[PDB]
């Protein structure tokens, strides 16, 4: 029950996430593609058999017993994507993700090696500092009484202005610096 | 560091080697033992009666 | 910062409990301080006591290295439950079964090592024969003391 | 049927196996509602203080200062000497000291007694 | 005489010179890794010359050149020892490092800190060449700590990654336990034998040397990653692949076995130490065999493989056969370094994927890597007349016909079968079958650096064992009169293991699903050893650090008994004294009471 | 140069090279290359340096210490004689330490020189090492970090008292 | 010793008659010249100590401490000229005069041939230190830190003076040259028991000893950088020097008397290392590491063997240099992030590479990597305490692990990992700071070449 936009996980998202995790663990269990395809079709049959179940508490009990079934027979070491958390290559390049504001501390001698890039950087900084008050006034007039309810940010609803709090998401370092 | 490196025979640590290089060459030449078990001469020390 | 935002004594009245819950930025029903047994904790909340590895890694955390937000109350043992340190992730195998299996494995192989040490293996040969009174002079023996004569015969 | 998982101190229960997660009562939904409200308000304050172009410094977190002050400077005023604390202090303060003193005294006495009778091997021990 | 010492010290100076070159830079270095590689090749030739000098004559040297510190009776001097072990280890390590740095010049091309990487690798090589040529225990301890902390830095190369720093700290912890053992051994040696030089230790020849040998065994358990202190070596494969291939496979991890090799005149007399260390080696090789049986991450499999090999050389050390163990040191370094090189090439060709379950079909995609991997696996399993035959077969022949433990011999045979099993498991899964990688194929290995390094290590893994085994002089009587069933035992066990694992790999193709058993989970979760020991002991130590040491004693009780008691007593006495009402009558009544007390009770009028 | 008597070395016997095969060993060729390229320039430079040394020759001497009365002829609490006795004892302590270091050097050199037969060929060096270690232990050991001449005298007096008691109980 | 006292006293007319902003330059230049001239104290003989006059003498033990003090003063002036740039000129001159006076008392303490003169300077070092801590600190708790630092030390030192005066009424003199020849054995009695306690508890307090160490985490983390340097690198060695001078008169009662303090220190090193494993503050971590190292020096002095004394003085010099470097690192980080939390500023290797190299080198010298003098001292103390008993090595060895468990930890949380997102005032490293760390480290790395000058008066 930890989501950025919502406060809880519904039944449909629980079933979909259980299906995805079960299929991933089944793919980890059998190495070859044809055996995985056969057993994935079998699991798709098992999930499709109980699709049209209008009894809500029966769906809840089916979810509980399916979760116990998945926990009983999951792989001890499932396959993890290299960029996924817990992978071999996870957060490896965070030692090269230098933040942009370090360029504000560069010497003028080494700032002359890239003139046009720093001119465009000055233009970007001027745009940010001229749109900051407009976007904070947009935020302060749209947030309801008692603070925001969710973490969803409003878009730019006018012409010429930018979406609020756009700097640190647009100017984030790349995945391969 | 140059002054420390060229210290003139610190704590005579070299000298105690060189004198020893003489002294062994004494007592090995005349059949004397290398070192006696008594630091001082036993003839010039008086023990209490027991 | 100011004086009435720092932690204080253990709350007793429900109004003090509500004020401490508002100070720590969470609900009153979820604000459970440490029991006042005199250990020095005070009004610090008792968080559910799990490591930071159990947090969601795909959420847009304010501190993705530690998987922590801004303004959220920290654990009393947050320096112990970082990802560089002790982890409390749910294991696929129960803890007691793992401990009993490891102890049984180690104890069984130690016992069998002792049993094999009691009954060693070898090859059907006599002792190796060395010349010159089992090499008395070559073993560092003194040349003045004549060794006891050991004679090996042809077979 | 299937072996149920036993929760442990160093092996917590899985989130998907928690029975309390599957409750769809009104009170749990309300609790999630103001939990999300508090989290969203704190996040909004943080990212409003964080994206300021005029600001050049550290965004101060009151939670970090609160934790560091509670860990160090707020231990003695919340302490009362009772049976539990006195027993723990007597067991952990002077217990190991007495144990190590007895062990080292016994070892040194045995070694010295071996030295006086000449049974201890000191044939080459001239550096001490 | 003027050529042996001169060439060996100029090898040391030539290796240490590029560190001074990189420490005195102003511009950006133009092809610094090429400079380091050329330096290492020249140093390898310069080290190879005294090796053939020792092969021809048999010259050994002691170079006590710099008198460092005379402390009463003890004298510490910069002493270098040139003997059989140093002369047969230095060119092998230099050749392996040459191939590793060429492969890393191919592999680490895109990293902006490649110069720092090569400086770190050269510093590691310098510390190891300090350690292996060390004469006294102080220089050996210097090399010990140098290679330990260089391993720490090279594991934590990617400092933005959590698991790299965690594994580096774990390796530091286990190496410090090994340092506890080393310090205990050095303490016993100084107290009882009044020396740190190895010549006097070998001359005096103590009889009751159980304590220093136990300390050395603990040090080797810490450094060579034996049972009890193993998991740092499997976790050390979180770093870059050349770092693994050099340090954690061929050079650094054999330092404990090298230390036990050097102390063979002391452990020749002891039988208790030999029995303990044989049992420890057998436990290590069997446990790492079951751990490598059912692993999926390839570098973890080869980590458990090299720890099993370390257990095997400890086993043949414990049967009083040190020179066969040193031959296995060189041979295992060769084929294990080349196997890691092939695995790194395969990983780099598949977009940084280290999982064997998403591989396959690479028999024809990468033919050179396929050939070299097949040759290395054959040499590991004990293919006759390769590198691995000339050490492992003699080791198991000496272990068979000897007065040893039966259980350790049985487990060594089972571990040999399991090595064969996981070797053909790697061959089947990584190389044969059908492709399983993603659709965008960028398989390429035609860079000259990778091809040349794999080619040199392939020539080494084909002929170096034969050349060394025919060049070394005898030191012990080899065993040649054995019955027929004991002579063919290793080949039969390897063949049976290959057959069993081929049957397993054939049965994995069937369309049948099985629930995971307890044995598979035991062999897959690393014997439950990193799950229990890395969660229980840090928790206990940190909770005793906080709930008992920090918060209880030194923040409350030590702050309560001394300062707060007198503080509160002085406060109470100050409040009691100065609480008078200011009345004259009470003051003069107190005067009268004072006079009454002085006159009668205290007898001040006498 | 050094002293061949205080630092002995047994006579060297190098066997003559008597090769059997016709293959030329590279060691002789590399020895010739080392003698041509390396040995001659170093020898020429050292000869030039020695020639420059020979123009300006100056001497340094070994300091000679005359004998002063020791602690056994010093009155109680008279600093002007126990001071000199203490410094003479310290100088003798350092000389004795370097003597034991010389014997240790002899033992290690014998062990490394005699090779695999070191157990038999270096018995005399081992016995000299044992004798000098016994003398050093009986003379200077267990004095403490605050050692002085008086502590050594007290230890010696205790040793002779114990020896007299032992030889009285055996007669 | 009049050739070193007079320039130190003349430093005050230099700092009071200087220009409006030339005080730092002149004081640094002339204190560096004094440090250069300090090397003439290396005229040591194998038997005789260097005796100057009836009041001042220099053995081979006081000489490294004197050289370290006169070397530390210019580093102190360099360190304490960034947070005082906003200060008044008169207050700046007062601070420089306080540092000069403290250094003068320190170099007059070590050369005193009379124990009363040594004790007088040993307490005279209290007033400038207390004034600096209570005036030029940053937090509130410095006021509390002005009490625990003071009334601990005097509580150990006011009985001891009485014992010293008793020696003046017993042996007839307190001159150290006389007492080396007029010493008497101490019989076992309650009077000699309490005289041993009086003569030792001051040096156990000022070292500090575990249990009596409570003033050191408080007086290290509220004090400014110059105060942290003077407590860590010099003022903790007054206890060791006093122990080494006073152990001569307390024989042979020390053999059965040193047991409880040896056990206290042998458990306190483990306790303080475990505390270092869980400290949330950098400055408190360095303070508790100092407590652990000084407990090791206490054990070394108490077992009183030549190897133990050698390891004790080597450990004293090495720990002084390493703790000074660590405190300057912590001061630079505090000046850049304006907080003392360890977990606040992470991943600084991606922003300061050279400061990361200095951090790695300082943490390397902290865990005694060979062949540094830290390893030399700790190794020799380990050899001596193994000679003392065969079990204590365990209580050493485990401690070593915990050392490598926090120092690298002190590295990692400050250097490695993802950098924090909301901190954007991380300036590049100044030339003054890098000069400070190089001047701290290069003598420490150079002393490994010739350690025979820091191996005590019985080398
Ligand atoms: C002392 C207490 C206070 C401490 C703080 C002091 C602050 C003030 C500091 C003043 C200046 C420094 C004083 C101490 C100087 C110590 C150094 C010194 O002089 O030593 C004397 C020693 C003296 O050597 P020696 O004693 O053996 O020689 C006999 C004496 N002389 C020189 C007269 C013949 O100097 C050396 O050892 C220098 C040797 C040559 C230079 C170094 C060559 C090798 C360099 C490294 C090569 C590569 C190795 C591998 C690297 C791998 C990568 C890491
Ligand atoms: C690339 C350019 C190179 C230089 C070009 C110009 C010079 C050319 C060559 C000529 C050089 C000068 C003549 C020869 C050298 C001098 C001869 C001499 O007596 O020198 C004095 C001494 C020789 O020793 P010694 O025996 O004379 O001094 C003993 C001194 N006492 C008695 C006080 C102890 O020093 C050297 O020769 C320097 C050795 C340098 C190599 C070692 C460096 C070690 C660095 C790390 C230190 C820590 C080690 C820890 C481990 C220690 C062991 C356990
Ligand atoms: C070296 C001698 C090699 C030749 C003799 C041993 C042959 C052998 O072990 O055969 C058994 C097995 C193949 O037999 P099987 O699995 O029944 O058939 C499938 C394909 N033939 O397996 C093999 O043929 C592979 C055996 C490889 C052994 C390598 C180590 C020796
Ligand atoms: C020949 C004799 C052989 C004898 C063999 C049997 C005896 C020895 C048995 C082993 C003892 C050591 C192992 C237990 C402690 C291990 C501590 C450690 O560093 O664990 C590693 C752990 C990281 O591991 P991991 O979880 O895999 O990390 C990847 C994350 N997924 O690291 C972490 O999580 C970080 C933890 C940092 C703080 C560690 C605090 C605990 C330290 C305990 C040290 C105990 C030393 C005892 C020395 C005694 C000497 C006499
Ligand atoms: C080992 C040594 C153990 C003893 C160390 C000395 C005593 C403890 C340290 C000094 C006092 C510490 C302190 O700050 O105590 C506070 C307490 C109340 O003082 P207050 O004025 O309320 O606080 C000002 C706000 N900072 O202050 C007090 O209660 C005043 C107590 C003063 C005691 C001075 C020492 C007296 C010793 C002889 C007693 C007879």
């Amino acid at each position: 029950a930890f989501l950025p936009s919502a406060a809880y996980l519904t039944h449909q998202q629980k079933v979909l996430q259980l299906y995805k995790r079960a299929l991933r663990h089944l793919e980890s269990r059998c190495v070859h593609r044809d055996k995985y395809r056969y057993f994935a079709c079998l699991l798709r049959a098992r999930f499709d058999e109980h699709k049209n179940e209008k009894d809500m508490v029966k769906a809840t009990q089916l979810l509980r017993e399916a979760e116990k079934e998945f926990w009983h027979g999951q792989h001890p070491q499932p396959y993890i994507f290299p960029e996924s958390p817990g992978g071999t290559s996870y957060e490896r390049y965070e030692c090269y993700k230098v933040p942009e504001w370090c360029l504000d501390d560069w010497h003028p001698s080494e700032k002359a090696m890239y003139p046009d890039y720093f001119a465009k950087r000055e233009q970007w900084k001027k745009l940010r500092r001229e749109s900051w008050e407009r976007e904070v006034k947009q935020l302060q007039e749209e947030t309801p009484v008692g603070g925001p309810r969710t973490e969803a940010l409003p878009p730019a609803r006018k012409q010429g202005d930018l979406p609020p709090l756009w700097w640190h998401i647009v100017t984030r370092p790349r995945e391969r610096p | 560091s140059t002054f420390v490196a060229y210290l003139p025979d610190y704590r005579m640590q070299e000298w105690a080697r060189r004198e020893a290089e003489r002294l062994v060459k004494y007592r090995e030449a005349h059949g004397l033992p290398l070192m006696e078990s008594n630091c001082f001469d036993p003839s010039k020390i008086q023990l209490p009666e027991d | 910062i100011t004086k009435d935002m720092l932690p204080g004594p253990y709350p007793k009245t429900p109004e003090e409990r509500a004020a401490a819950a508002k100070k720590y930025n969470m609900r009153v029903e979820d604000y459970e301080p440490y029991p006042d047994d005199g250990m020095g904790y005070g009004d610090y909340p008792k968080l559910p006591d799990r490591s930071q590895q159990e947090r969601d890694p795909w959420y847009d955390w304010d501190h993705p290295d530690l998987r922590l937000n801004w303004g959220e109350p920290m654990h009393w043992d947050l320096d112990m439950y970082i990802r560089n340190r002790v982890d409390t992730s749910p294991t696929p195998v129960n803890w007691n079964l793992m401990c009993k299996h490891l102890f049984g494995f180690v104890a069984f192989m130690l016992f069998m090592f002792w049993v094999g040490e009691t009954y060693p293996t070898y090859q059907p040969v006599g002792p190796k024969q060395y010349p010159y009174n089992n090499l008395y002079l070559e073993r560092g023996g003194d040349p003045n003391k004549e060794p006891e004569p050991v004679v090996h015969y042809e077979i | 049927s299937f072996p149920k998982y036993e929760p442990s101190r160093l092996a917590s229960l899985p989130t998907t196996l928690d029975p309390a997660e599957y409750d769809i009562s009104s009170e749990t939904r309300k609790a999630q509602a103001e939990r999300l409200a508090i989290r969203s308000r704190l996040k909004r304050e943080y990212q409003l203080q964080y994206n300021d172009p005029s600001r050049r410094g550290v965004v101060e977190d009151p939670a970090l200062i609160r934790w560091t002050c509670a860990r160090s400077a707020n231990v003695y005023p919340n302490f009362r000497p009772n049976t539990k604390t006195s027993l723990l202090g007597a067991l952990f303060g002077i217990g190991p000291l007495i144990f190590w003193y007895y062990v080292f005294k016994t070892d040194r006495d045995r070694k010295e007694k071996l030295i006086q009778e000449g049974k201890l091997d000191r044939t080459f021990n001239i550096s001490y | 005489m003027n050529l042996f010492s001169s060439l060996t010290l100029v090898t040391l100076i030539l290796l240490t010179m590029p560190i001074a070159a990189i420490n005195f830079n102003t511009h950006k270095f133009t092809n610094y890794p090429l400079y380091v590689k050329t330096t290492i090749s020249c140093a390898f030739i310069t080290s190879m010359i005294p090796t053939m000098m020792f092969i021809h004559t048999g010259q050994e040297m002691i170079i006590s050149n710099w008198h460092w510190l005379t402390i009463q009776t003890l004298k510490l001097s910069l002493s270098f020892k040139m003997d059989f072990f140093s002369m047969m280890f230095v060119p092998v390590a230099l050749f392996v490092t040459w191939s590793i740095m060429e492969f890393s010049m191919w592999y680490m091309h895109s990293d902006p800190n490649i110069n720092q990487f090569f400086k770190y690798l050269l510093l590691f090589l310098i510390t190891m060449l300090i350690l292996v040529t060390a004469n006294n225990l102080f220089q050996l301890f210097i090399g010990w700590e140098g290679v330990g902390i260089m391993s720490f830095l090279l594991i934590g190369w990617w400092y933005g990654r959590t698991d790299a720093n965690t594994a580096a700290l774990q390796a530091i912890l286990y190496n410090r336990i090994g340092d506890i053992g080393f310090i205990l051994a050095m303490a016993w040696f100084l107290i009882n034998l009044n020396t740190w030089d190895l010549q006097q230790i070998f001359m005096l020849n103590p009889n009751d040397s159980n304590l220093p040998l136990m300390g050395l065994i603990l040090a080797a358990t810490g450094k060579s990653a034996q049972f009890g202190l193993h998991p740092w070596l499997p976790s050390a494969m979180e770093g870059p692949t050349p770092v693994s291939a050099l340090l954690h496979s061929s050079t650094m991890v054999v330092a404990g076995i090298f230390l036990l090799i050097r102390f063979y005149p002391l452990t020749e007399n002891n039988k208790f130490g030999q029995s303990i260390m044989l049992c420890l080696g057998a436990m290590t090789t069997l446990f790492t065999a079951m751990c490598a049986l059912t692993q999926n991450d390839i570098k973890k499999i080869i980590a458990f493989s090299t720890s099993s090999q370390l257990g095997l050389m400890m086993v043949t050390i414990g049967i009083n056969q040190p020179h066969l163990a040193f031959l296995h040191i060189c041979t295992h370094a060769f084929f294990k370094a080349m196997l890691f090189m092939c695995s790194g090439s395969i990983i780099h060709s598949l977009n940084d994927e280290q999982d064997i379950r998403k591989m396959g079909g690479l028999f024809k995609a990468m033919p050179f890597t396929t050939t070299a991997l097949i040759i290395g696996s054959l040499a590991l399993t004990g293919m006759p007349f390769l590198t691995g035959f000339y050490s492992k077969d003699l080791i198991i022949e000496s272990a068979n016909t000897s007065y040893t433990n039966a259980w350790a011999l049985l487990m060594t045979l089972v571990a040999t079968s399991f090595t064969a099993i996981y070797s053909t498991r790697i061959i089947f899964f990584a190389l044969l079958g059908q492709p399983r990688f993603p659709t965008l194929i960028n398989i390429n290995e035609n860079n000259p650096f990778l091809i040349n390094s794999i080619k040199r290590l392939l020539i080494g893994s084909l002929f170096a064992g034969f050349i060394i085994s025919n060049n070394i002089p005898p030191m012990t009587i080899p065993q040649m009169t054995m019955p027929h069933y004991l002579k063919m035992t290793a080949l039969t066990v390897t063949i049976l293991g290959f057959i069993l694992a081929l049957e397993i790999s054939n049965t994995t193709h069937y369309l049948k699903f099985n629930y995971p058993s307890n044995t598979f989970k035991f062999s897959n979760l690393l014997g439950y050893y990193p799950t229990i020991m890395h969660r229980l002991t840090p928790y206990m130590n940190l909770t005793m650090s906080q709930k008992s040491a920090s918060s209880l004693l030194d923040l409350i009780w030590l702050e309560t008994i001394l300062p707060k008691t007198i503080s509160l007593a002085q406060m109470k006495m100050s409040t009691t004294i100065t609480s008078q009402k200011g009345l004259i009558k009470l003051y003069f009544l107190s005067f009268l009471i004072t006079i009454l007390i002085s006159t009668t009770l205290l007898n001040f009028h006498e | 140069s050094w002293d061949k008597d205080v630092y002995p070395e047994p006579p060297r016997r190098t066997p003559a090279p008597s090769p059997q095969t016709s293959l030329p060993n590279p060691i002789t060729y590399l020895t010739k290359a080392f003698d041509l390229l390396v040995d001659r320039p170093v020898t020429l430079v050292r000869e030039f340096i020695e020639r420059q040394h020979a123009k300006n020759k100056y001497y340094y001497y070994h300091r000679e210490f005359r004998r002063v009365p020791d602690i056994t002829e010093c009155h109680e609490k008279d600093v002007l004689c126990m001071f000199e006795a203490e410094m003479q004892w310290k100088r003798d302590y350092k000389v004795d330490q370097e003597i034991v270091n010389i014997i240790q050097e002899r033992l290690k050199a014998c062990q490394q020189r005699e090779g695999e037969s070191h157990r038999q060929n270096c018995a005399k060096e081992l016995q000299q090492f044992t004798q000098v270690v016994k003398a050093y232990q009986d003379r200077y050991h267990d004095l403490g970090a605050h050692y002085s001449a008086r502590k050594c005298l007290a230890k010696q007096k205790q040793r002779m008292l114990a020896e007299r008691k032992a030889t009285k109980e055996a007669a | 010793m009049l050739k070193y006292i007079i320039p130190t006293m003349m430093l005050m007319p230099l700092t009071w008659l200087s220009k409006n902003s030339m005080i730092w330059i002149n004081t640094t230049l002339h204190s560096l010249l004094i440090s250069l001239t300090s090397l003439l104290l290396l005229n040591q003989f194998g038997d005789n100590s260097l005796n100057f006059s009836l009041t001042f003498f220099s053995d081979s033990l006081s000489t490294p401490l004197l050289i370290l003090t006169m070397w530390l003063l210019p580093l102190m002036l360099m360190a304490s000229q960034h947070h005082l740039s906003k200060e008044n000129l008169a207050r700046k001159k007062l601070f420089i005069s306080m540092l000069i006076l403290l250094q003068l008392f320190l170099i007059m303490t070590f050369t005193a041939t009379e124990l009363i003169f040594f004790y007088i300077m040993f307490e005279a070092t209290l007033v400038p230190t207390l004034i600096i801590i209570t005036r030029w600190g940053n937090q509130t708790e410095r006021l509390n830190a002005g009490l625990y630092f003071l009334f601990y030390t005097l509580a150990g030192s006011l009985p001891l003076l009485v014992a010293l005066i008793y020696i003046q009424n017993t042996m007839g003199s307190l001159n150290f040259l006389i007492l080396q020849y007029w010493v008497q054995p101490m019989p076992n009695s309650w009077s000699n028991t309490f005289m041993w306690l009086a003569c030792m508890m001051a040096f156990m307090v000022k070292m500090p000893l575990y249990g009596l160490h409570l003033w050191l985490p408080k007086a290290h983390v509220e004090a400014p950088i110059a105060g942290s340097m003077v407590l860590a690198a010099i003022l903790l060695k007054l206890g060791g020097y006093g122990m080494m001078r006073i152990t001569l008169l307390l024989n042979p009662i020390t053999d059965f008397m040193a047991y409880p303090f040896i056990m206290l220190s042998l458990w306190g090193m483990i306790m303080t290392s475990s505390i270092c494993l869980r400290q949330t503050d950098l400055k408190s971590l360095i303070a508790y590491s100092s407590v652990s190292h000084m407990a090791l020096v206490i054990v070394a002095i108490l077992i009183q063997t030549p190897w133990s004394y050698m390891g004790a003085t080597a450990l004293m010099i090495a720990h002084g240099l390493t703790s000074s470097m660590l405190f300057c690192l912590a001061n630079s980080n505090y000046e850049r992030v304006h907080s003392r939390t360890m977990i606040l500023a992470r991943g600084l290797q991606t922003l300061l590479p050279l400061m990361a190299a200095w951090w790695l080198l300082a943490s390397l010298t902290n865990l005694a990597l060979p062949p540094s003098i830290n390893l030399i001292g700790e190794l020799f103390v380990v050899m001596s305490t193994f000679s003392w008993s065969n079990i204590t090595i365990i209580l050493m060895g485990l401690n070593m692990v915990i050392t490598a468990l926090y120092s690298l930890y002190m590295l990692i949380t400050t250097q490695r990992g993802k950098h924090t997102h909301h901190i954007n005032n991380i300036l590049p490293s100044f030339t003054r700071e890098n000069a400070l760390m190089s001047l701290h480290m290069l003598p420490l790395l150079l002393l490994s070449l010739n350690p025979k000058i820091i191996l005590g008066p019985l080398y």
